[PDB]
């Protein structure tokens, strides 16, 4: 079963990652206190599809943030340069351009 | 730019893009808020029903296996006035298992020494502990606890 | 409803032996047994009920009269969910060869189909027949890095249809679908990007990404971030 202990592994890798995450951010983790005895049908694979899914979704926005984060910051600074370049032609507009 | 019309185009491209990246930027963080929340709502249970199975594949490991039989063989340790609730979990057992035919608990005669165990209590476990510190007493010999 | 373990094991020996023949598997079909037995392989964890569902699985594969019926016994098994699991059984072990060689062939033959239904020829034919319901091919990666430029073709014929669900489909699966794929056409045809903005896709991802329906409102937001990527 050792190969099942390694699966159990990587889901309980994934699950530390994501709280690790929670932890960083603001939102509190539930301490209900529920107790269950995890039953022998395969639970394991819905389980796994939840922890993978919950996990790379949580991955993907991090990463894209940061992209999303970088290039928005950018505009805002050529908008600003923009923005005063037209003062520091503020002399006299004959010229058609 | 270099010209006033290029000036113009940079500045609408610009100021389309800024507006549409912060709008992105605030709806997928606020998905991050909705699923981190759903997320936090049960990753305790999560927690401990993963570190659960890992316990009992591990345990599991500790049998012998096909091998030997397709049914597995185990050895346990147990209190004496508890033989009847362990066969009642090896009942549940079975019955989550769904099995007609059913399981044995077997008793045999052993040649290894039988572990301690007190029963300890709230008030009493500092006491038993502080009498663990300097070895733990043989099979049913007087502990000095209740007198400490 | 949801016999006891030896009335099911036994049922499903019937299905086998039914199975056995090319005309009964072929007329047998109508009773969607695929994901009631996609379900009770995962419930029922019991090794014989196990091996007789793979191994019913197999001879319905194996009697299908049909390639293509056998690509609906295959396809049905895909939409089902059953390849996942039998990568898991892969994972685990049995006793026997005969389990291994069920396992095997299920896989292979999942294989093939799922490359088979990758085709760019089919994806056209279910673009063209609005039929866009998740089919493995818009999920296959290997399809879109491969034939994303050949959507370009007949003066963007396919990219046109997609754009122009993206304003037409009330249907939610549609209009989500339509909107991953026009994200995976910017994922895996870069030079794309332009024609995107030129047939509005941009701007319908944009739009669709306030939609009313959660799932429209996520393949959108997931587009239009791979939109934004570049400057």
């Amino acid at each position: 079963f050792v190969n099942e202990v390694r699966r159990c592994e990587e889901m309980d890798r994934k699950l530390r990652f994501v709280e690790k995450e929670i932890r960083k951010a603001n939102i509190p983790i539930m301490d209900t206190g529920e107790n269950p005895e995890v039953p022998f049908p395969r639970d394991m694979i819905d389980l796994e599809a939840n922890f993978e899914k919950i996990e790379n979704e949580l991955k993907e926005i991090n990463t894209n943030q940061e992209a999303l984060k970088r290039n928005f910051l950018e505009l805002t600074e050529l908008k600003f340069i923009l923005r005063k370049t037209q003062q520091f032609f503020d002399e006299m507009a004959d010229p058609d351009l | 730019p270099e010209t006033p019309q290029e000036r113009k185009e940079m500045a609408s491209g610009v100021n389309t893009r800024i507006d549409d990246l912060q709008m992105v930027l605030n709806q997928t963080e606020d998905h991050r808020q909705r699923v981190l929340q759903a997320a936090a709502k049960n990753i305790r249970v999560w927690f401990i029903k993963v570190r659960k199975m890992k316990a009992i594949y591990h345990t599991l490991n500790l049998c012998n296996i096909d091998v030997t039989q397709k049914c597995l063989i185990a050895e346990v340790w147990c209190p004496v006035t508890d033989l009847d609730s362990i066969q009642f979990a090896l009942r549940r057992g079975t019955e989550h298992s769904g099995s007609t035919v059913p399981s044995i608990l077997n008793r045999m005669q052993t040649n290894q020494t039988p572990p301690t165990y007190n029963k300890t209590n709230k008030f009493t476990h500092g006491f038993q502990n502080i009498v663990d510190a300097y070895g733990i007493g043989t099979y049913r010999e007087i502990n000095p606890a209740p007198y400490t | 409803n949801k016999c006891g373990f030896q009335l099911q094991y036994q049922m499903i020996f019937s299905i086998w032996l039914l199975a056995f023949s090319p005309q009964m598997c072929e007329h047998l079909r109508r009773y969607n047994i695929i994901p009631v037995l996609s379900d009770i392989l995962q419930e029922s964890v019991k090794e014989k009920v196990t091996r007789i569902i793979l191994a019913a699985f197999r001879n319905f594969l194996e009697k299908s009269t049909e390639r293509e019926t056998r690509q609906e016994y295959a396809l049905a098994m895909i939409q089902c969910k059953v390849l996942k699991q039998l990568e898991n059984l892969e994972q685990q072990k049995y006793d026997d060869e005969d389990i291994s060689e069920d396992i095997k062939f299920l896989l292979e033959k999942l294989g093939e189909s799922v490359q088979d239904l990758s085709s760019f020829d089919e994806y056209s034919s279910e673009l063209k027949s609005g039929r866009l319901e998740w089919s493995p091919v818009h999920k296959s990666e290997k399809f879109w890095r491969e034939n994303a430029v050949r959507l370009n073709e007949k003066n963007y014929e396919l990219l046109k249809i997609l754009t122009k669900l993206l304003e037409v489909s009330d249907d939610p699966q549609v209009l989500a679908v339509a909107a991953h794929d026009v994200g995976e056409y910017v994922r895996h045809y870069p030079r794309g990007k332009r024609v995107i903005e030129q047939l509005g896709g941009k701007q319908l991802v944009m739009n669709h990404m306030h939609h009313e329906d959660q799932q429209v409102r996520y393949n959108a937001l997931l587009a239009v971030q791979k939109l934004m990527v570049h400057n």
